């Protein structure tokens, strides 16, 4: 019944520091090394570094070496994680795992913590640049859409005709990029014939910067 | 990351499975790990072929010089994760379990110019929306016309839709001076092995 | 043989040399989780004092 709590999520903006909690029960909190691994959010897993309990000697990876800052305390078993000046691809859940009570020892991670999200974000409120996606001409059944580009923070509501235009609607999650802005976009799948005589307008809202806005979709030029 | 994973491997409920993990030298042990969406790794497989308690025996280890196999037997709805191998301290790439769908469909792909108001400013977004294609593994590049292009691109990761397909969208960042340079552009949005590709131009009329 | 029990840390002091060339025995020289156990063959010689009366 080994039991591994880490601490809540937590937000830091870049250059500044974090300590990530691993609280351990139902074992010799002292009888276990401690090892550390992170995932960056859609990526794979990555090893940083084990701390004894027992000596408090750690074993930082030499891409972490010198910012990463491995601590104990013995009297409430908890281990501790700290990152000193984050950069921007910290960004990553953080996990905390101990190895395999049998099968001698450390290299057999049988028991991980929930995990702990931290993430640095570097942005201020922005509204989003709305543009329309005009359509082409198959169709019989044209496809427009329109382009939420540059906006901080999520999330954005998108609905089609203020509500009355609800199929064909798909609207795609949102894309980070590296000045911390997000941008998404919604299509609608609609007949060509109608193109000319029906309308079609697409609603983005944004409240945390309390801006709505209706973009127009006409048919393109020719 | 001196593990090499295959990042799809393809198998049927009830039918088996492998996945296999090249790793460099050979004196060492392979451990597996199983990575649920939103939840921590599980060790499946420890010392090559050993198990741990109490997952099913439908999951056995084997390793053959420098190429270190996982075999799942009997494929069902819950064994769909994430799954690393691991040596020492090192990872795998990570392998996805695609199940099966069954239909099996390639994505249909919709490609949008930058807006003429977004031309009014100095900017310039490609929209290449992507929509019900299975199972979840798509890789988009870009060419200019026919060179490939790298640089301001980003990808999106399939996300599952609501008729259980999955649906992706990348974007190619520009200016005004190169969107109007070159005289065609291309999404070529590769899945299953084959290339769905949709043809743009900045020739507006 | 005569094994003087000397607790000390990251440094043997006291210890039986090893003959012909120094030894490096490791359970798994490739794991960094194992300690390197270093014996000479040649002893250095290290003075401590506590000059405090
Ligand atoms: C400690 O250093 C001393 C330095 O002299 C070494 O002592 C000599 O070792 C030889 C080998 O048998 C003896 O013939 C001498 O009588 C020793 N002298 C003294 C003062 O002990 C000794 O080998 C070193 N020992 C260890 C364990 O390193």
């Amino acid at each position: 019944q080994v039991q591994l709590v880490q601490s809540g999520a937590e937000v830091k903006k870049p250059g500044a520091s974090v300590k990530v909690s691993c609280k351990a029960s139902g074992y010799t909190f002292t009888g276990y090394y401690m090892h550390w691994v992170r995932q960056a959010p859609g990526q794979g897993l990555e090893w940083m570094g084990w701390i004894n309990p027992n000596s408090g000697g750690t074993n930082y990876a030499q891409k972490f070496q010198g910012r990463v800052t491995m601590t104990r305390d013995t009297s409430i078993s908890t281990a501790y994680m700290e990152l000193s000046r984050l950069r921007s691809d910290d960004t990553a859940v953080y996990y905390c795992a101990r190895r395999m009570r049998s099968q001698d020892r450390e290299w057999d991670f049988q028991h991980w913590g929930q995990g702990t999200l931290v993430t640095v974000s570097s942005a201020s409120t922005k509204g989003p640049s709305v543009f329309p996606l005009a359509p082409s001409s198959s169709g019989g059944t044209a496809a427009l859409g329109c382009l939420v580009k540059d906006y901080f923070p999520e999330p954005v509501t998108v609905s089609w005709n203020s509500g009355a235009l609800t199929s064909g609607v798909h609207t795609f999650p949102a894309v980070l990029q590296s000045s911390g802005l997000y941008s998404l976009s919604s299509v609608v799948t609609v007949p060509s014939s109608s193109l000319g005589t029906q309308t079609y307008i697409c609603n983005v809202n944004h409240k945390p910067s309390n801006t709505k806005v209706d973009k127009k979709v006409e048919p393109k030029s020719c | 990351s001196a593990l090499t994973q295959p990042a799809s491997v393809s198998g049927s409920p009830g039918q088996s499975i492998t996945i296999s993990c090249t790793g460099t030298s050979s004196d060492n042990y392979v451990s597996w790990y199983q990575q649920h969406p939103g939840k921590a790794p599980k060790l499946m497989i420890y010392e090559v072929s050993n198990r741990p308690s109490g997952v099913s025996n439908r999951f056995s280890g084997s390793k053959s010089g420098n190429t270190a196999s996982l075999t799942i037997s009997g494929l069902q709805a819950e064994d769909e994760a994430d799954y690393y191998c691991s040596s020492y301290e090192f990872f795998g790439g990570g392998t996805k379990v695609f199940v099966l769908g069954q239909p099996k469909a390639a994505p249909s792909v919709t490609l949008f110019p930058p807006s003429s108001e977004e031309l009014q400013a100095n900017k310039a977004t490609l929209v290449c929306l992507i929509s019900d294609f299975y199972p979840g593994a798509v890789t988009v590049a870009w060419k200019a016309d026919s060179s490939p292009v790298k640089a301001g691109v980003e990808t999106t990761t399939p996300s599952k839709q609501s008729n259980n397909k999955y649906a992706a969208s990348s974007y190619l960042s520009l200016t005004p001076e190169q969107w109007k340079s070159h005289k065609s552009y291309s999404c070529q949005v590769t899945h299953e092995g084959s290339t769905v590709e949709k043809t743009v131009a900045p020739t507006e009329c | 043989h005569g094994i003087k029990p000397v607790v000390s840390t990251q440094l043997l002091l006291n210890g039986s040399l090893a003959e012909e060339e120094v030894m490096i025995r490791s359970e798994d020289i490739r794991d960094n989780a194992k300690n390197i156990l270093v014996q000479f063959n040649t002893p250095v010689q290290i003075n401590c004092t506590r000059p405090n009366n």
